[PDB]
């Protein structure tokens, strides 16, 4: 790919390398939906 | 953050904290976008009407804290700034348009479990996710009230405060204050009758509003926490500067001169 | 930068930015000296930016 | 220094230093306008002091 | 110093006058800690919202003095300087942090029988008379009373001024004023409680805070009259440079 | 003989030296360590 | 020779022995006082 | 010596006794200055309305006292004199003007923890201490006071005693007398303000006037008991011989008929 | 020498040495009767007083 780069950005190695969910992320992604 | 909580440790590995030599004091939050580039707000390196106009030579870059006061020894990082640039349309005269800025690094941070540069958005993820009611994420050792009591209480955070605020829609965001809005900002907070509250407040100033692409599972940085009408109050929501827009800038100024 | 909160102290009268002047926001222009302002700020526009000169790269 | 005797009093606004205002002293990054002191303060100090290292 | 008594010839040899030349002022106190280096207060060189940066060049320094005003022909010795060592963290902004700075003479000064150098305590000796209830030492010649524009007092007094002081519990420092205090700083006085009382006051600063180690009969310095409110207020104590912290910048600026 | 410049620190030459305690002297010493 | 005085009014009971005698000292602070 | 105290062992180490061989009896007090020479008051030697006139061949110089009676077995030097010379310009009339005399020793004494010389004004340490205000000591086994109840013997002190006094004004010495007061005497004694108080007396005469030296930690003598009305009188003050003055001749003496 | 105990009686007339008559001194050059000394106290010559001695030069 091309960008700008190197493509790691954003993968926290503490949580998403991991698989993991910290406590307020869950609402995040309910936000996408849930209202209408 | 007033109306936060206590980060986890590493949930916001691009959280950085813009120090000032001297006197010691903290100025601002920033983003880490890359290895030696971060991004932050325009009005925390200049902004004269508080006499606010900074060098590189004065300046200090905490990266990878979480207590917002204790050194961090083996955890964070502490680097010196080589060349500050900010954007010829910075308008602090009327509008604090165009609130944006990035500073470079003299030598590249290497990466951790406690530091790792958050993604710029694209034309569009940035569409998907920039929507009237998807929450994004506001973090930063700011004050945790408008002006806060002492004693029975403080007013500075101990460590990170994270907070969860829903995008507004743009006329709410027009009709909240007398300061004219631009395409170059958005707000965010809950409604008055939504119940639930929060906002960032002084000191967390340059730091990311960011968001979670469901596509990749990515952290997006949408926008960047810019000016606002007090901390937290019923009607007031906090204008961020929209990154999505500026980067045809900020990808211009990366590759320098 | 926070509004409101009076961190932002207000010249009277002439107003050279967006300032704090008693609580009520004055807009550049709107010269302020404690009661509110001119009402009317400026300057202003309303046609749409453009590009049509060399500058950058 | 001797503060509480008006001998280090500050100008209104942003008090850049310690300063007795009218009968309290404010505190760095604190404010004041004759009635009274208000605004939260600084703080510097607090800062767990650090240098920068390595080879 | 407020409430005190005149100090007995010689029961001082370390206690220096930092004196401007023109105009002739007593600005600080000060004290020998090698035959050559003085300490004094970093504030009673620099603090800005008084105008006040003197250069190497504006003081002077009469050493072994027992009178404030009369020259002490063959007793006293003045000394020039040749350069000023103000702390470097020191927050004049803030509360006076680390509140500390050394001057060096031109010519190292005999010592005499009224010139005497105070030795600077170490780990051991400072914790074990670093401690609420013991008494210290202060010595100058500061203002005998706040003198309010009312109380008409005679102020400067004629000749130096001693007074012992006890050291407080950090909390009840802490508790007092509203200024945080840290630990580069510790307060001496006593509570309203109790009869005695005595403090230091403007022209003072700078001035010693001594102490005896029953260990080895020696005079241990372990604090610089630094900051406070008013003078001998009920309640309010004073501030000292809690000199063995900085011993290492002390040290640092001579070393070998 | 060594040590490190002014040994004989602290050490009043009216006092000290010659066996003599200032008059409030004595008040220090207690606070440090009295009787009962 | 005889008179030279090299140790004069030097006690050896005292100035010697870095010992004063009651009363030395009140010589001392009729000096340094002025009163 | 009026209102004062016993001094202790070699406290003076320069104070020396004038004994008459026959009758014993103490004439006069004074002061070593070298190892062979005893400076003392010329009126001890020489007062015609005493029908005073000493020979070297009548005293005795004891050195190294601390008893008034007590025979020092192995601590007190006895010297006898060869020579005595007195002021040439001693005015016994008028108002005992250079009211000082030089003794030399047969045999010069050696020094110990009792026996040592005092030092003579030099000049600054004259021009420094010599003022109105500052404290002198003097030293004297004489009467304790001018007149007291008989019993026990009226007075006559059983050890060395001694008085601090301090340096009284010119004008003030002057007012307190009609002798006429030369550049050759100064005055010491508390003013009648000072609850302190205290004198020489007779038997003290020729007795030192020692201070000391803040600038060097010696002790010097600036005066010799000369003359006084009565002893511890209040208004009158006792009159001491300004050695300092006297100084040159002193030493000419010294120099021409000996080193 | 402690005048005023009468220790030097004046020898009635002109006094030739300074001395104590009854309890006034009567100085050189006074005649006392009992207790009371008349006269003027200017004697020990009139002539100031020089330097000469035999230190030839």
């Amino acid at each position: 790919t091309f960008g700008s780069g190197e493509a790691d950005c954003g993968l926290r190695p503490l949580f998403e390398k991991k698989s993991l969910e910290d406590k307020t992320e869950r609402e995040l992604l309910e936000s996408y939906i849930d209202g209408r | 953050i007033v109306e936060g909580s206590d980060a986890e440790i590493g949930m916001s590995p691009w959280q950085v904290m813009l120090f000032r030599k001297s006197p010691q004091e903290l100025l601002c939050g920033a983003s880490l976008i890359s290895d030696r580039w971060v991004l932050t707000a325009a009005h925390c390196l200049l902004y004269p009407p508080w006499d606010k106009n900074f060098i590189e030579n004065d300046l200090l870059v905490r990266i990878g804290k979480h207590s917002r006061t204790r050194y961090e020894r083996n955890i964070e990082k502490i680097s010196m700034l080589e060349k500050i640039y900010i954007h010829p349309r910075y308008n602090w005269r009327e509008n604090l348009d165009r609130d944006i800025a990035l500073m470079k690094l003299k030598k590249p941070v290497a990466f951790s479990d406690y530091i790792h540069p958050v993604c710029l958005p694209d034309r569009e993820t940035a569409a998907s996710l920039l929507q009237a009611g998807y929450k994004g994420r506001v973090t930063g050792w700011g004050n945790l009230k408008e002006t806060w009591t002492a004693n029975v209480g403080k007013g500075q955070p101990s460590v990170l405060q994270v907070v969860n605020l829903p995008i507004v829609e743009r006329p709410v965001c027009k009709d909240s204050t007398r300061i004219r809005i631009t395409d170059n900002m958005f707000c965010a907070g809950y409604k008055p009758d939504e119940g639930k509250r929060g906002d960032a407040c002084e000191g967390d100033s340059g730091g990311p509003f960011v968001m979670k692409s469901p596509f990749n599972n990515r952290w997006y940085q949408m926008g960047i926490v810019s000016w606002g009408e007090g901390c937290d109050r019923d009607g007031k929501y906090g204008f961020y500067t929209h990154v999505f827009r500026l980067k045809k800038w900020i990808q211009k100024v990366i590759d320098q001169f | 930068i926070r509004f409101g909160m009076g961190k932002v102290p207000c010249p009277d009268g002439e107003v050279g930015y967006t300032c704090d002047c008693g609580e009520k926001i004055c807009l550049y222009g709107q010269s302020c000296n404690d009661g509110q302002c001119s009402g009317d700020p400026k300057p202003s526009s309303e046609f749409e930016e453009f590009e049509i000169d060399e500058e950058e790269k």
